[PDB]
């Protein structure tokens, strides 16, 4: 009734500071992982000679 | 031989009951070194060193209700 409930109250807020804390970092961890990826695709020019090469000019 | 009696903090566990129906938070203790046993961090025991805690608690608790409160007249131990 008294004991056990007194405890539990002062271990509150450094519980919820801590978890403030992780739910930041989670989302921290979630921004950091985000890059744009740039793919590179064969140059047309190669094709438009490959092209000529089967025209035979 | 059995005798039937009474302690003397009939009064004060009606307090007790009055004040401590909702929780409250405790930060002064008698004895806090019951709580800080490590001061050396990354030293840990295996025995349970913890136990003492909840009997030091209520040893204080006991001991102030009778021993504080006695020094009002007629007041018994
Ligand atoms: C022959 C004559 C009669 C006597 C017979 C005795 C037989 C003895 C057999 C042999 C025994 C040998 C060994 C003895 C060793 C003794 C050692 C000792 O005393 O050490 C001191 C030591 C002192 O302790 P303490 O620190 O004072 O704390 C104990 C307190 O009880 C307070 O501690 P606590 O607060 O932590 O306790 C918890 C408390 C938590 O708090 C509460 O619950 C609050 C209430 C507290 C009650 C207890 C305190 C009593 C206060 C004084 C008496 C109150 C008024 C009585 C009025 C009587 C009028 C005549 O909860 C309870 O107490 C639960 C009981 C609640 C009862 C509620 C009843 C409601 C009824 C409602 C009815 C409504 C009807 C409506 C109808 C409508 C119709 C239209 O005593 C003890 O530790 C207890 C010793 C008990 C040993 C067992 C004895 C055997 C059982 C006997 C029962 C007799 C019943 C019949 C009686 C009939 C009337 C005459």
């Amino acid at each position: 009734d008294i004991m056990v409930p007194s405890f539990v109250y002062n271990k509150l807020p450094v519980i919820h500071f801590l978890q403030e804390k992780r739910a930041e970092q989670k989302l921290r961890r979630v921004l950091d992982e985000t890059y744009t990826e740039w793919t590179e695709e064969l140059d047309q020019a190669h094709v438009t000679d490959a092209i000529t090469r089967s025209l035979n000019i | 031989m059995f005798l039937f009696f009474f302690c003397d903090l009939f009064w004060l566990r009606l307090l007790l009951c009055m004040y401590y129906c909702v929780w409250s938070r405790l930060c002064f203790i008698v004895y806090f070194n019951c709580l800080m046993l490590i001061f050396d961090f990354l030293l840990f025991c295996l025995f349970d060193l913890y136990l003492f805690v909840g009997l030091c608690l209520f040893l204080l608790l006991w001991f102030m209700l009778f021993n504080l409160y006695s020094l009002i007249l007629y007041y018994c131990i």
